[PDB]
């Protein structure tokens, strides 16, 4: 009888997922893109970077 | 027609050149040109294996070609019947450019006969698996030693006076022994005793094995056969007119020279087979 | 009996309830939100080096913490260490089992992990004082194929495997200290947070989910692929993460917000992903597909914005500098590229 | 060697060293054979092992070492790992034949022989072993001459029409097997009979593979 | 992990002698070998060097021509072959092994040293001082000055501040004037810029007595500063 055991186990599991809360979708959206906005700066390959200071040329 | 270059050196000029010898040393350039050029052509641009096999072929397809452009004006020399008219230097780089060629089309002929002897009876060997950088190392060795054979055709003031003409040649009816004739008999002799053996071993010892029943090693057989009896054809004919010649000088002396005066007509078309090979060579190791 | 069918059918109705609750909290697409802005331009990036002395496909490479260093490794049966900026050979490793699937460079730069088709996975110490690699632990007791590993400390590391099962280790014992149990099908992938809290794994069920360290503790589950699922990585900010599927797709999937993000398709690709990586703005997803090039996305828009056109067979592996550098590319034909 | 320094010109040589390392011990993976092992549950892979994750096995036979891949211990997926065997030289596939009525643990109707006849169809046409050739190995003939007499095996064949005797059943079966093949061109399959013999085996292994080599080498250069 | 050497006694100023050294404890065919003598008169100075892979070989213009280094590396040993003797060949002779890779730490390892004694351009680097008072539990600085820039083209100065205690064989305290060997306490530090630099020590023990030197890397010959006794 260890097939109800395990479905046991598979409801157990679907109460212990059911209990989150969540967000609006624009919202993570909106977080992504400040995060991209902010640090636009450090990245060498998004703006097209000078040809002075980097290491590999 | 007795004159002396510096031996007593028979030369004649035949009305009967004209005729033929220009159109057909004119069809063996205009295709063995394009035949040998696209050859070429692919294995530079449009070809990306470069394995120790195809680096043997490209060295011959090379060699060949070589030999296209020095044909027209070897057909303007047979057009005014041996009437030469660009000076030393280009008289001197003519006969030079065709007799290094054509012993450098024969030694990258015979290298594809063992590569294929040492892939069928001798599999999983050593020479199978050499890499392509130290093939072409022997390719280079190959080529200077082609060179090195050659060289003596540099240092010689070449047009002779004939009284009325200039003859720009290598071939010309003496009676004395040096290297150049023997170098034409045994640049056949030999490729002749490698490719017989190794094409009758391929053959054979893909035949004990009951291996011979799909159909490309039937189609492989066949061109194997292609390949060597297309050599002979195109090589023999040359090498017997020779032969004649010698019997004669030392049978007959040279002072009557209306003797030869028909054979070696026919020996200046039998060595038109010689250049038949680069016309085609491609047909059967390049495209079938 | 009764009591199991009972059972499937709550469980059924709990699914439906899931089903609906991640549904119901979606208002737009992330590319509406994100087509105000502009797309950056034709990205034309150009082989600076190119790493050459493996002699058999390449299936794993990861970046070093100081962005200068790299390992790889093969079907040779070797592990390689390179210098980005010089292109020498620092470290050549001999391994034991030859069928290999990932490697893992350790954060602090001692040790690096290895294993895969053996269901062990090694630890190698580097910054010996005898002067070369020797071998620190082996961690031993799963019994499918290794799919990856990832240095969590210098003392934890956690590791997924093909029978369905991913585990927190203990390099000191030896004795798993934790078992994540929950898929049906081999485990592909697993990716860490960028604060060592939480990990992601993927699975050939077509579906990912969200582990927790510290206790055992699943905490969400993941779908929408219809094929294999091997690649995943989280975005540097650590709330969300992306997948690459052997069905011509990648997905975007929001920690937060559970529910698809962006789907990365498009027609003239027939043919799977095989790795994904990200920019260190988050603007650039690096994807190595086996249609034999790379790709660059605009992570933003989902649109191409570049072609790592280099490679004569498969794209294995993929990845970016902590710097932000250059990006590095292995293939099947055994050639490694930076690019920048 | 000008631009650089004390200490990064030692870098460059112990680079090179690390490259000719590699280079030379590359060139003893390219002169081994590799075979991959495969039977469908117990149909002797066990018993042809001993004639002669992942379990190795080593041998050498004429001067010619052979590198035996066993993994029947991998109960997994097989696509998903399956791709790391295809530059194989070939693939030894061994099944029992005194197994027609035996059937399997699993289904009391369903006997090993469909299921091992399924197993060398589906290794058959995998896109990984278009030019792959396997070698086929027919165990157990010793007990199947008697356990044939016993029943027919028209329950196993019942398409089947024979006299029941040793040689006819035995081809028939053969012919069931190699009939299987979907590419008759690219790809060669080698068959063979054995019980407890202890000269066949390897032999047939040897021939089989020198074959293969003899026609990889002609395939290279063109001529093939 | 050990570096054994001998071969020192006592010889003539016409005559030949060998030194030689077993390496037992780690990988030895992955170590270039340097040999640095110690003139009893408060000499210091870099003498040959021979790379992993016998490919290179570097001497300092005083001695090329006369010494011969070599190795055995299947066995593990460092040769040294000494033919002109001249009467200022009076020293000692540290062995000292070293393995350049990005991230490396040469000079790590420094042997014990052999004594030789004898019958009776190079970058110039400077330190002024020679003896500086001090008592303990309070900070202490030396200064050490070449004649030309270190930055180099891979932006290191290849500066190597070492000590002496009484008796004993040196150690690495800091390589590329920025870097803290391992195993020593982190009370030395060292700090610099172009031409000028100084080892900085901020709590004073008991061990911290001795005599410090200074490194240069940029070119074969390696070339010092002088000694800058601390003194209880
Ligand atoms: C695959 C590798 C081993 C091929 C090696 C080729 C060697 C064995 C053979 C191939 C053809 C041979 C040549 C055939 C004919 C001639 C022309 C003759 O005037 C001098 C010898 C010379 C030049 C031979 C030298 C040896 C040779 C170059
Ligand atoms: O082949 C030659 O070298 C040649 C051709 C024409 C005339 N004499 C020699």
């Amino acid at each position: 009888t260890a097939s109800i055991a395990q479905a046991r186990k598979l409801v157990e599991q679907l109460k212990m997922e059911a209990n989150i809360d969540r967000i609006k979708v624009s919202k993570a959206a909106a977080d992504l893109m400040a995060y991209c906005e902010a640090h636009a700066k450090e990245d060498p390959l998004l703006t097209p970077v000078p040809a002075s200071e980097n290491p590999f040329r | 027609f007795l004159e002396i270059d510096k031996k007593n050196c028979c030369v004649f000029r035949d009305d009967f050149i004209v005729k033929v010898l220009p159109p057909v040393l004119g069809l063996e350039f205009i295709f063995g040109l394009l035949g040998n050029g696209l050859a070429l052509w692919i294995f530079c641009f449009h070809l990306k294996s470069w394995k120790s096999s195809r680096i043997f072929l490209f060295n011959l397809a090379v060699a060949d070609f070589l030999l296209i452009i020095c044909l027209p004006f070897l057909m303007d020399n047979y057009v005014r019947r041996w009437d030469w008219k660009f000076g030393d230097i280009p008289c001197r780089l003519m006969l030079f450019m065709l007799a290094m060629n054509r012993q450098g089309s024969i030694i990258f002929l015979t290298v594809v006969a063992v590569d294929r002897y040492f892939r069928v009876v001798h599999p999983h060997h050593a020479l199978n698996k050499i890499s392509n950088r130290t093939a072409a190392i022997i390719s280079c060795l190959l080529w200077g030693i082609t060179i090195g054979l050659t060289v003596h055709l540099l240092k010689k003031k070449m047009p002779i006076q004939n009284g009325g003409a200039n003859l720009c040649s290598s071939f010309s009816i003496c009676h004395t022994f040096q290297w150049h004739e023997a170098m034409f008999l045994l640049e056949f002799f030999l490729p002749l005793g490698i490719i017989l053996f190794c094409s009758a071993r391929i053959i054979w010892s893909l035949r004990q094995r009951q291996m011979d029943r799909h159909a490309k090693i039937k189609r492989a057989i066949t061109f194997i056969m292609v390949v060597a009896i297309v050599f002979v054809i195109c090589f023999l004919p040359s090498v017997v007119v020779r032969i004649r010649i010698f019997w004669l000088l030392h049978t007959s002396g040279t002072q009557n020279c209306e003797v030869y005066r028909s054979v070696d007509l026919a020996f200046f078309i039998t060595l038109s087979f010689t250049y038949m090979n680069s016309m085609l060579d491609p047909v059967v190791y390049y495209f079938s | 009996g009764s009591e199991l069918d009972q059972l499937r059918q709550e469980a059924e109705q709990l699914k439906n309830q899931i089903r609906d609750a991640r549904k119901a909290c979606a208002d737009a697409t992330l590319s509406q939100i994100t087509n105000n802005i502009d797309p950056v331009g034709r990205i034309q990036m150009r082989t600076r080096r190119t790493l050459r002395g493996h002699l058999a496909k390449i299936y794993a490479m990861h970046w070093g913490t100081d962005s200068r260093l790299l390992v790889s490794a093969s079907q040779d049966g070797k592990l390689i260490i390179w210098d980005s900026y010089t292109t020498n050979k620092v470290h050549a490793i001999p391994l034991r089992s030859s069928w290999v699937m990932t490697c893992a460079y350790a954060p602090s730069g001692n040790y690096v992990a290895c294993g895969g088709l053996d269901n062990i996975c090694s630890i190698y110490n580097l910054k010996t004082r005898e002067g070369n690699v020797r071998v620190s632990r082996e961690l031993a007791g799963h019994t499918g194929y290794l799919s990856c590993c990832r240095f969590l400390d210098d003392n934890q590391i956690v590791t997924s495997s093909g029978d369905t099962t991913c585990a927190l280790w203990d390099i000191e014992t030896g004795q798993q200290t934790t078992t994540f149990t929950g898929h049906t099908g081999d485990v592909m992938s697993l990716s860490l947070a960028p604060d060592t809290r939480l990990f992601v794994s993927g699975a050939c069920d077509a579906s990912a989910k969200l582990w927790d360290v510290r206790e055992g503790m699943c905490r969400q589950t993941f779908t929408g692929h219809e094929s294999d699922i091997n690649a995943i990585c989280f975005f540097p900010n650590g709330n969300a993460f992306a997948t690459g599927s052997d069905d011509a797709t990648c997905r975007l999937f929001d920690l937060r917000a559970d529910q698809e993000l962006m789907t990365y398709s498009h027609d003239n690709i027939i043919c799977g992903i095989t790795s994904v990586s990200f920019s260190k703005s988050g603007r650039l997803l690096l994807a190595g597909y086996d249609d034999f090039n790379c790709n660059v996305w605009d992570a933003l828009k989902a649109d191409r914005a570049g072609v790592l056109a280099g490679h004569d067979n498969r794209v294995s592996c993929l990845g970016v500098t902590d710097d932000g550098m250059a990006v590095a590319t292995g293939s099947w034909d055994s050639f490694l590229k930076i690019w920048n | 060697g000008c631009t650089l320094s004390a200490e990064d010109k030692a870098a460059v040589e112990r680079s090179k060293m690390i490259d000719r390392n590699l280079r030379e011990d590359g060139e003893k993976a390219a002169r081994e054979v590799k075979l991959l092992l495969l039977g469908a549950g117990e149909s002797g892979k066990n018993t042809i092992v001993k004639q002669m994750g992942i379990v190795e096995t080593h041998f050498t036979f004429k001067d010619l070492h052979f590198k035996m891949f066993d993994v029947g211990a991998q109960r997994s997926e097989r696509k998903k790992w399956i791709h790391c065997f295809e530059g194989v030289t070939a693939i030894i596939f061994c099944v029992a034949l005194s197994d027609y009525d035996l059937v399997l643990a699993e289904d009391e109707e369903m006997n090993r022989m469909h299921a091992s006849m399924k197993l060398f169809d589906s290794i058959c046409n995998n896109k990984w072993f278009t030019d792959t050739s396997i070698i086929l190995f027919l165990n157990k003939k010793d007990l199947f001459e008697e356990k044939i007499k016993k029943s027919p095996l028209t329950i196993c064949y019942p398409e089947y029409a024979g006299s029941n005797t040793y040689e006819e059943a035995a081809a028939y079966i053969q012919c069931q097997f190699e009939d299987l093949n979907k590419r008759k061109d690219t790809k060669e399959i080698y068959t063979h009979f054995t019980c407890s013999t202890d000269t066949k085996n390897v032999q047939f292994v040897f021939d089989a593979v020198t074959d293969v080599i003899i026609k990889n080498n002609l395939k290279d250069c063109g001529l093939f | 992990v050990q570096l054994v050497e001998s071969g020192g006694g006592l010889v003539q100023p016409g005559g030949s002698r060998k030194l030689s050294c077993s390496a037992s404890g780690f990988a030895f065919s992955s170590f270039g070998m340097h040999w640095v003598r110690q003139a009893p008169e408060k000499g210091l100075e870099w003498v040959a060097y021979i790379s992993s892979g016998s490919g290179t070989i570097y001497y300092a213009d005083t001695v090329k021509g006369r010494f011969t280094i070599s190795r055995d590396d299947p066995k593990n040993t460092l040769f040294l072959q000494m033919t002109s003797l001249r009467s200022e060949d009076t020293a000692m002779y540290y062995c000292v092994r070293s393995i350049y890779y990005y991230g490396s730490s040469p000079f790590d390892f420094w042997g014990q040293g052999t004594t030789l004694t004898v019958s009776s351009s190079d970058i110039v680097m400077t330190q002024a001082t020679s003896s500086v008072p001090v008592t303990p539990g309070e900070s202490v600085s030396i200064s050490c000055r070449s004649s030309k820039s270190l930055l180099h083209s891979n932006g290191n100065t290849y500066l190597y501040w070492f000590l002496q205690r009484p008796g004993q064989s040196p150690q690495l305290l800091i390589y590329r004037m920025s870097n803290l060997a391992s195993g020593v306490p982190d009370r030395f530090s060292g700090s610099g810029s172009g031409t000028a630099f100084t080892l900085t020590i901020s709590r004073l023990e008991a061990e911290d007595v001795g005599v410090y030197y200074c490194m240069q890397h940029l070119e074969y010959p390696l070339t010092f500063g002088a000694g800058t006794k601390l003194e209880l």
